[PDB]
RNA sequence: CCGCGGCGGUGCGCCGCGACCGGCUCCGGGACGGCUGGGAAGGCCCGGCGGGGAAGGUGGCUCGGCCGAGUGUUACAGCCCC
RNA sequence: ACCGAACGCCGGGUUAAGGCGCCCGAUGCCGACGCUCAUCAGACCCCAGAAAAGGUGUUGGUUGAUAUAGACAGCAGGACGGUGGCCAUGGAAGUCGGAAUCCGCUAAGGAGUGUGUAACAACUCACCUGCCGAAUCAACUAGCCCUGAAAAUGGAUGGCGCU
RNA sequence: CGUUCAUAGCGACGUCGCUUUUUGAUCCUUCGAUGUCGGCUCUUCCUAUCAUUGUGAAGCAGAAUUCACCAAGCGUUGGAU
RNA sequence: GGAGCCUCGGUUGGCCUCGGAUAGCCGGUCCCCCGCGGGGUCCGGUGCGGAGUGCCCUUCGUCCUGGGAAACGGGGCGCGGCCGGAGAGGCGGCCGCCCCCUCGCCCGUCACGCACGCCGUUCGUGGGGAACCUGGCGCUAAACCAUUCGUAGACGACCUGCU
């Protein structure tokens, strides 16, 4: 695995059949991935994890995206994790705030990236859950959560440093 | 992470008198003026209240070093308060086993000559920050009285006298001489 | 036909680097007011650095050996030329393109100049981090003429007020002409704001 | 010393982006770094958008945190400001930078030709000026 | 010799144009298919059914000129949201 | 000798592995989200450099307490008796050590954390209040940063430099 | 251990490192030859600091002192075999 | 003023506050203090900066005549006086007098080799340097050798002396 933004995927399949078991269980899952040819791919690692159940002896029976539901309301991800350390493995909670859940996880592995220098590979999504005001743990999501919420955009730094690479007027940050 | 807002509150008192050119708060009253530039700091020194009656100090979207000026800024302007009111009052007593610490001061206050610590022939002259006064007491026998209106001057400038008289090459648990700040008070209490 | 830049508030090699590409595609370059350059991490960082760099001289020969110069002109230069291709002929004529000065002297101080808004103190470094003025560490590395170069330049300062308060006072009497003026330039002025100016 | 606030309903100016140079209310905060916005009647649709590129204007229209875009129109509506902004002294700067990008050849010199007679004009106004001021002095 | 008629090769030297093909790299239009026979949205509104933040509300306190602004509590809908 | 790719002589295109402040072709993107300040910062296979162990430096996690029955630190008030308890006498009536190790009063104090004593004494270290006014606190864990970290010509993320 | 007290000063059983002023390993370079020990003479560099400057520590009363920090500026000798 | 080798780059100008950045710019002061200005308070305007380098200035065919709006402006390398400028000044400014012109903006009104579709055009330029013809006012040598000296010295160099 690597990243781009991922997509959420719906990922059926089941160990195909044989004359002892005619009609074998299927099993979903939720896969996060850029498309829908690693998607399958990791659905199949999962599904090794768990099942003796291999790409070889199975069928993927529907791989298709998910969308958001409700892609303009600005909701709470709590998201559970399970990483590998340069140590151990671990798990973890993180919350993230996003207007989806692909999004709310493409901000996961981010973070992940940047705070523990954890690399795509290396981590396993379990679950991702839309969430409350409350059932939020982390002050870095609850302060957003108020109703007359204020704030300004103080030392507002310049970009376009380079229409005008030379000018006569100094800039100005305060707006 | 980045705190949304953080800020405090000093309600001065009457008396007093703060202006705040921009981010350096100049404070005025009873005793004299204090002016203080916090342009280093970082805040959005709000100043609201007819009468003028409370001083404010936004800090947006401040990380846990830069919420923690918050705070300090509040407290150097209490004191900035305070010094034009009361003012400070740092006390300091002599101490010895034998050489009684001869303090004299000079030119008002300024010049502090504290001769014959530990049978020294040095004599040790030491200078007070501008507006720092000293002066020796009656109503006790071997003790200073450092008198003025910005705090950090004066508790400096007892910290020079104090560190003036300190004991090389001994054992300094048992050689306890020199002139130490006993009381930090101020010179009316209201 | 000639960059005059106010080194003022620029970073040492931020500056520097713009500076280089500018004098490399024949463009003539004149870096001013260079003590007032500032350079990013803290004060004792680059003393340090400055230090170390003084520490570098050919055992044998030291007369031979890297010239460490303390003006922050020639420290300016020197930065500057570790980024051209020095040794060549190309890059020699490069650098005899720029032109550098410890505070701004009289050719053009009666001169407007420029600023690089990307190499600016303001912009590139983060509010809470600390830096060094380039005069102070070259005064404390060596340089004689601090005190001299700031002299000269209040007096330069004052005699650069009266000028702006001549012009501003000529901007207030412009200001009043075309208040004086505005029925027999009406339709001129109103030509002047179909085509979007004046608004 | 803070004027203009990343508030719920604040209309702010997209400096650049896809959807430059229009106006949106800003509907809620997603983020350290992340609105929520709407433009119904500048022809914006409800999405997220980085405050990097928008700049707020001085416009406050007021609705509640999350409405559903019907209500933020009618706000727009009530408080007509589509028409406040392009009185305002910015949107007219706008305009006439607009103005001077679209100026053709012929339209070039006529201006020329008008700054040419405008500015002396003014500058025979204020030489007398100076002259007689002069005179005050003396 | 004048025809620069028809054909064939050429140009002293520096040039430019044109349309045709080959190979490229870009630009702008338009027309379709599929999907959770896409998901959200918009618009019209009507009838219900609850739950939440939290209000044209009320209330303690504060700040300004009964009104406006700022916190606090129980929470119906006369702001919304689900 | 690594990675890419294997050579007749040329034009146009396109790539690989690598790159794109300037040296130096290319980010002069209004690039996205974080983390980090280092008085030895850091900066790309082979590769030219560091470990155990530390750190309320900062940032994330994990697990648990305790709390309006009024915390948690901070200003202060008691810390006993059954009792020289028993082993140990060389002295240990709480206290060099060790087996013990409960009851009373209880509001509650361990047959005792230490200081110190030949041994006491004296001092010091729960349970509870008074004030103040919301979170507080503990143990792990892993990111960046720092300590750990000493060499001889002057010196090398390739250089300039870069926050 | 240090009367008492693990850590002032030490430090067993274990363990992690650095150094190339030891000696080994090794055999890459040089066998159409790089003059093979010491001493004398002279310069420079390092610090893992003996002394000197400024300091923190003590089982530092003073004196004497070891322990540690910044630190290589300046020194670090005359002789008997 | 005339020719004439050579070296090339260029192909409107910008004649200036200081600075700030969790702030700034301009006014005007009714009012107060200081040396027409400076500083203050108060008020009124701007502030994704229009008293904007996203800027400003300047125009780019020549002439004729015959109206309007604008109109005393420009020139003669026009000429004399009084300034400011020393950081590497190297540039301006302001004042007398002589002669000449009617130039910017609209209109009419014609004509200028119209070189017959085709490239280095168009300027800073009277450029920098080297060799050559005219006027006016100025000038009137030092250096080295040789000689000498000994404060010096390998030799050079150095210090000295000589109507
Ligand atoms: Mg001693
Ligand atoms: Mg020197
Ligand atoms: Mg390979
Ligand atoms: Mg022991
Ligand atoms: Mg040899
Ligand atoms: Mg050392």
């Amino acid at each position: 695995k690597a990243s781009g933004t991922l997509r959420e995927y719906k990922v059926v399949g089941r160990c195909l059949p044989t004359p002892k078991c005619r009609t074998p269980p299927l099993y979903r899952m939720r896969i996060f991935a850029p498309n829908h040819v690693v998607a399958k791919s990791r659905f199949w690692y999962f599904v090794s994890q768990l099942k003796k159940m291999k790409k070889s002896s199975g069928e993927i029976v529907y791989c298709g995206q998910v969308f958001e539901k409700s892609p303009l309301r600005v909701k709470n991800f709590g998201i559970w994790l399970r990483y590998d350390s340069r140590s151990g493995t671990h798990n973890m909670y993180r919350e993230y705030r996003d207007l989806t859940t692909a999004g709310a996880v493409t901000q996961c592995y981010r973070d992940m990236g940047a705070r523990h220098r954890a690399r795509a590979h290396s981590i396993q999504i379990m679950k991702v859950e839309e969430i409350a005001a409350s059932k939020c743990r982390r002050p870095a999501v609850k302060q957003f959560h108020d109703s007359k919420i204020k704030f300004p955009l103080p030392h507002r730094v310049l970009r376009r440093q380079h229409k005008p690479r030379f000018t006569t007027k100094r800039p100005n940050t305060f707006f | 992470m980045k705190t949304i807002l953080s800020n405090q509150t000093v309600d001065i008192p009457e008396n007093v008198d703060i202006s705040l050119k921009g981010r350096t708060v100049i404070v005025k009253g009873p005793r004299g003026t204090l002016r203080r530039d916090f342009n280093h700091i970082n805040v959005e020194l709000s100043l609201l209240g007819k009468k003028k009656k409370r001083l404010r100090v936004d800090k947006w979207w401040g990380n846990r070093k830069e919420l923690a000026t918050v705070r300090t800024i509040c407290s150097h302007v209490q004191n900035m308060i305070k010094g034009v009111t009361l003012g400070f009052r740092y006390k300091m007593r002599s101490v010895y086993a034998h050489f009684p610490i001869n303090v004299v001061i000079q030119e008002n206050g300024s010049l502090v000559e504290i001769r014959n610590f530990l049978g020294e022939k040095y004599i040790r002259r030491v200078r007070m920050r501008p507006g720092v006064a000293c002066s020796v007491s009656q109503a006790q026998k071997d003790e200073l009285v450092l008198e003025g209106n910005d705090i950090e001057l004066v508790s400096n400038s007892a910290a020079l006298i104090q560190q003036a008289t300190t004991v090389k090459n001994k054992d300094i648990r048992k050689f306890l001489d020199g002139i130490y700040v006993s009381e930090k008070g101020t010179v009316q209490q209201a | 036909q000639v960059l005059v830049l106010d080194g003022r508030g620029h970073l040492l090699g931020r500056l520097a680097a713009i500076v280089a590409k500018q004098v490399l595609l024949g463009r003539k370059v004149v870096v001013v007011r260079c003590e007032g350059i500032n350079i990013s991490g803290n004060f004792y960082r680059n003393k340090l650095k400055y230090l170390a760099f003084l520490r570098k001289r050919m055992n044998t020969n030291p007369s031979r050996g890297p010239y460490h110069f303390r003006a922050p002109s020639r420290i300016f230069w020197r930065t500057v030329r570790g980024m051209l291709p020095h040794k060549t002929k190309r890059g020699q004529a490069a650098l005899d393109r720029l032109k550098v000065f410890d505070g701004i002297p009289p050719p053009y101080d009666k001169k407007k100049r420029m600023v690089v808004p990307a190499a600016l103190k303001v912009v590139r470094l983060k509010p809470t981090r600390k830096f060094a003025y380039l005069g102070r560490l070259a005064h404390e590395v060596g340089w004689k003429y601090q005190a001299v170069t700031a002299t000269l330049e209040e007096k330069r300062k004052e005699k650069a007020k009266i000028h702006y308060r001549k012009k501003k006072q000529l901007m207030r009497l412009r200001k009043q002409a075309e208040k004086n003026v505005e029925k027999k330039i009406d339709r001129f002025t109103e030509v002047l704001k179909t085509h979007g100016f004046l608004v | 010393v803070f004027r203009r606030f990343v508030e719920v309903g604040r209309v702010a100016y997209v400096s650049f982006g896809p959807h430059a140079g229009k106006l949106v209310a800003i509907v809620d905060v997603i983020d350290q770094n992340r609105a929520l916005v709407d433009g119904p009647c500048t022809r914006v649709r409800r999405q997220a958008m980085p405050f990097k590129c928008m700049q707020l204007t001085d416009f406050i229209l007021k609705f509640p945190h999350s409405a559903r875009q019907k209500y933020v129109r009618k706000a727009w509506e009530k408080a007509d400001i589509n028409t406040k902004w392009a009185a305002t002294r910015w949107a007219k700067k706008i305009e006439a930078r607009e103005r001077k990008a679209k100026m053709t050849d012929f339209d070039r010199y006529k201006v020329m030709k008008a700054k040419k007679m405008r500015n002396r004009i003014i500058k025979n106004e204020v030489k007398k000026l100076q002259r007689a001021a002069l005179l005050k002095a003396s």
